[PDB]
């Protein structure tokens, strides 16, 4: 079976440099015409460039052609794809997909591997409990949550009473702002008849910054 | 370069009706154009090649067709499995440019949000800004149009949005608008006010918050 | 020639073990680099392997087990690239190789210097020395961290001390020519390969076994491919960019990629593809098409492909080793067949394991439209009641891209059959023919042979059969109506190359033109009856053509 892994993925600095791989295995690598596609996140498909694994002959796209680079090692079917002067539109997933013949259509695409862009050093997420207001209730049902502000890079998991309630939890993708850095909020909806008798408490977990501070939550004394 | 646009760019449908897509080229592609399918989070796959031809591996209910201009992908029935994206695609000269998206998800009965206000928290006075939501939930179709006020005046170029992805239980989206300003701009006003209107709801109803009694 | 498609046959028995030195020297005979496995199996004692001294260069693995010849002159190998590997593990076997008493006694490998990828494997043998006293390392490439050492040093005899001239105790022999050159652990710097330890003497980054000089046209082995002497990375594009525009225009350069060296054109028997790959099969979406003066291409198609069948080893029989009942009704009028045809012994009778019907000998009329196969033709076992191959009788080419053990393209074992069968039999591409242990079988010798193959590394391997002087005393010796004495079989068909006239399938002499009820017409000494329903006429030409104005009335 014919499958494709992706690699090089990372987070650098605008103007930083990188170099993506992708091996190919289950055909044979010196008969097809190798391609490199990119996605924005929430934005359409966007073609890179173009390489040939005999001659080397690689065919770029004139908003790409100067900066990248392709090449191929049929040593260890392995593609080699080399970024420079690196901007902040360059934050995207790059698949990895081959020609059928050389027409440029696709039909083994990789796995899309993610580069991400952004001067943002790495900061912990600071959680910030939305305590119930006293005018919460539609009708016998609440809703409360907290807020992680200021954490980078992606992504953040987030947990309620260590995983017990999953009932109604509400987790929203992450929006990056004017600043450059990220922000979600995280809601559950609890019915208004129990709001002092469970201890809430909403865990977030950051990875890359090594963060599992614990926030409570308890209904605001209006 | 040419652009490839599709129409509609979001398209709701029920198991087992008939769903068509257009798209459209700026230049004589007539045969050079495919079709791909992209699931949230996974890799794009071939459907159509030539416009009309299905690839190996690809089930029965899908017909492209068009020539020239103009271009169709068709789906004959649906299952619960290709509710996805579908972009079309133009290989016959250079550039190859993909389109923008077709999002086709299922649809259902309207449903009215339940609008909520948080008052912000006591820890981030002292931070230096100030942010409050205008948590909407199990709310459907998607549109929705979310504006704040500070005592009369509505605020622009200040709320980010954010829509989580679809669900698989009950079919609703949840609404999360965020409004941030500093916190010397919030210790001068009195009621900040978050306005919701949605298809579903016959008043236009308002979650007052007031920067006093709190 | 000097490119030979290497065997596919490991440490499994022979076919015919009589004629088994008979096929390594007409595979490997004025032959420089090997385009697949070298294995030398199953050898006598006494056998003479002369024909293996100018082997340079090797595609797969080198396989040496099972054998008692005391000396194996491969002194001439430099580089083995190692694409295929034996257990996907090793790039040189060595097994099993022992019984004044028999069995392999040196390595004799004088020149090797760069195996790309893949192991070495030598275990059990007894009468091999200096096997544990070459440093390996160096041979193995820099880029191969797959290089394990699994060495065996159980030995029935005492070994004698190395040449005292060497400088170290490195050798392959006792004589004095017999010392190694290191290569890779004596370099100066970052250089991968040096052919002194003066940074001066250092080779070319395209150099894969070493070097004369510093220059990028002077290696002993190309890493990459052989531009025409030159050692480079890629072959020249078939094509050239505007790298503005980015229009094709073909370039006069242009060179195919066949292994690794650069061709102007792709082999005989190869397929050419767009993306520049000498294939023998066309990738997807592609298609197999003949050129204007009969070339084999590899082109494009913008509809979908059409339907062709497929045999075993192909897209959906890729494990299937012999045509049962099962698979019977998908060569159903196949004009060309994409893949081989076996019939092993548990073919004509039922499997116990499923529920699978024998092949009845009236089914294999399906075969009786097919004109080409891609592959191998294996026939070891056939009814008794069929006295020929007489199903394949339009068959006309076997291409032999795929060949059966790795040699062989048309083998029959133990048939049984009267005489031969192939009629139309007119072109065996590739790989050999073992026609070998059926007892009466007749017309062997009176084949044309030579004009159905296509290279000097093709024969006719055959041994066990019917007598010959028998075969002469019964009145089957090609009748001699068959010109020049190339027949087929008994009777008036079978005739290789016709003499006088042809009526149909059989040769016959003078048309019955002039005394005939049909009045033919000869179109290239063919009779073919016409009814003259015009003027019936008693000596003379009536019809000139087919048609009715060609008639005489």
């Amino acid at each position: 079976e014919v499958q494709l892994v992706e690699s090089g993925g990372g987070l650098v600095q605008p103007g930083g440099s990188l170099r993506l791989s992708c091996a190919a295995s289950g055909f044979t690598f010196s008969a097809y015409t190798m391609d490199w596609v990119r996605q924005a996140p929430g934005k359409g498909l966007e073609w890179v460039a173009d390489v040939n694994p005999n001659s080397g002959g690689s065919i770029y796209n004139q908003r790409f052609k100067g900066r990248f680079t392709l090449s191929v090692d049929r040593s260890k079917n392995t593609l080699y794809l080399q970024m420079n002067s690196l901007r902040a539109e360059d934050t995207a997933v790059y698949y990895c997909a081959r020609n059928l013949g050389p027409s440029f259509y696709f039909d083994y695409w990789g796995q899309g591997t993610l580069v991400t862009v952004s001067s943002a050093s790495t900061k912990g997420p600071s959680v910030f409990p939305l305590a119930p207001s006293s005018k919460s209730t539609s009708g016998g049902t609440a809703a409360l949550g907290c807020l992680v502000k200021d954490y980078f890079p992606e992504p953040v998991t987030v947990s309620w009473n260590s995983g017990a309630l999953t009932s109604g939890v509400h987790t929203f993708p992450a929006v990056l702002q004017s600043s450059g850095l990220y922000s979600l909020s995280s809601v559950v909806t609890v019915p208004s008849s129990s709001l002092g008798t469970q201890t809430y408490i909403c865990n977030v977990n950051h990875k890359p910054s090594n963060t599992k501070v614990d926030k409570k939550v308890e209904p605001k004394s209006c | 370069d040419i652009q490839m646009t599709q129409s509609p760019s979001s398209l709701s449908a029920s198991v087992g009706d008939r769903v068509t897509i257009t798209c459209k080229a700026s230049q004589d592609v007539s045969i050079g154009v495919a079709w791909y399918q992209q699931k949230p989070g996974k890799a794009p796959k071939l459907l159509i090649y030539s416009a009309s031809y299905r690839y190996t591996g690809v089930p029965s209910r899908f017909s492209g067709s068009g020539s020239g201009t103009d271009f169709t992908l068709t789906i004959s029935s649906l299952q619960p499995e290709d509710f996805a994206t579908y972009y079309c695609q133009q290989y016959y000269i250079y550039p190859y440019t993909f389109g923008q998206g077709t999002k086709v998800e299922i649809k259902r009965t309207v449903a009215a949000p339940s609008v909520f206000i948080f008052p912000p928290s006591d820890e981030q006075l002292k931070s230096g800004t100030a942010s409050v939501v205008c948590l909407l939930n199990n709310f459907y179709p998607r549109e929705a149009k979310v504006q704040w006020k500070v005592d009369n005046a509505l605020q622009s170029g200040n709320s980010q949005e954010s829509v989580t992805e679809q669900d698989s239980k009950d079919s609703t989206y949840s609404l999360s608008s965020t409004l941030t300003l500093s916190k010397a701009d919030y210790e001068k006003h009195k009621v900040y006010a978050c306005e919701v209107t949605h298809q579903g709801l016959s008043s236009p109803v308002t979650k007052s918050f007031n920067r006093g009694e709190c | 020639t000097q490119v030979c498609t290497g065997t596919d046959m490991k440490l499994r028995l022979p076919a015919s073990p009589e004629t088994h030195l008979d096929m390594l020297r007409h595979l490997y005979q004025g032959c420089q680099v090997v385009q697949g496995n070298l294995e030398l199996t199953y050898l006598p004692t006494n056998a003479s392997l002369s024909f293996l001294q100018d082997i340079q260069e090797v595609q797969g693995y080198v396989l040496i087990a099972h054998n008692q010849v005391r000396q194996v002159p491969l002194q001439r190998l430099r580089i083995v690239r190692g694409t295929q590997l034996f257990e996907d593990n090793y790039a040189l076997a060595v097994l099993d190789n022992g019984d004044s008493p028999g069995g392999l006694r040196e390595l004799q490998l004088r020149s090797l210097t760069e195996i790309l990828k893949g192991g070495v494997l030598i275990q059990r043998n007894p009468q091999l020395c200096y096997q544990d006293t070459i440093l390996w390392k160096d041979i193995f490439h820099k880029n191969n961290q797959l290089a394990l050492t699994l060495i065996d040093t159980n030995r029935s005899r005492a070994c004698h001390p190395c040449s005292p001239m060497c400088k170290g105790s490195r050798c392959w022999g006792e004589s004095s020519e017999d010392c190694q050159s290191l290569t890779r652990t004596v370099c100066a710097g970052g250089c991968a390969r040096c052919k002194g330890p003066l940074p001066t003497d250092c080779c070319h980054e395209q150099c894969a076994a070493g070097c004369t000089g510093p220059k990028h046209s002077d290696c002993l082995a190309c890493l990459h491919f052989n531009h025409s002497g030159i050692c480079e990375l890629h072959c020249p594009a078939l094509v050239t960019y505007n790298t503005d525009t980015f229009e094709s225009m073909p370039n006069p350069e242009g060179r195919y990629t066949f292994g690794a060296s650069c061709v102007t054109a792709c082999p005989y028997n190869y397929l050419s593809t767009d993306v520049g790959f000498c294939t023998l099969v066309c990738p997807l979406h592609n298609q197999e098409v003949t050129a204007e003066d009969g070339t084999q291409r590899c082109e494009k198609c913008s509809k979908p492909c059409a339907r062709v069948c497929y045999g075993l080893g192909m897209e959906h029989l890729r494990e299937v080793r012999a045509v049962t009942s099962a698979n019977i009704q998908e060569f159903a009028g196949c004009k060309k067949i994409f893949g081989s045809l076996a019939f092993l012994p548990e073919s004509f009778d039922g499997d116990p394991a499923s529920n699978t019907a024998p092949l009845q000998p009236e089914q294999l009329q399906v075969f009786e439209t097919l004109e080409e196969i891609t592959g191998y033709l294996y026939i070891s076992a056939w009814p008794d009641s069929l006295p020929d191959l007489s199903v394949f009788q339009n068959l006309q080419v076997i291409r032999g891209r795929v060949l059966h053990n790795g040699a062989y393209s048309l083998t029959l074992q133990g048939l049984g059959i009267s005489w031969l069968g192939l009629r139309s039999l007119r072109e065996l591409g590739s790989g050999l023919a073992l026609i070998h242990h059926n007892t009466h079988l007749c017309f062997v010798h009176t084949v044309p042979w030579d004009q159905l193959f296509r290279n000097p590394h093709q024969a006719l391997l055959h041994t066990a059969n019917r007598p010959e002087d028998e075969c002469v005393g019964e009145g089957l010796a090609c009748h001699q109506l068959c010109a020049r004495g190339h027949c087929w079989g008994p009777g008036p068909t079978q005739c290789v190359n016709c003499s006088q006239f042809l009526r149909g399938q059989e040769c016959v002499e003078e048309c019955r033109v002039l005394q005939g009820l049909p009045r033919e017409y000869v179109n290239a000494r063919h009779c073919l009856p016409c009814h003259p329903e015009c003027q019936p006429q008693n000596g003379s030409v009536t019809c000139f053509g087919p048609e009715a104005d060609q008639c005489v009335a």
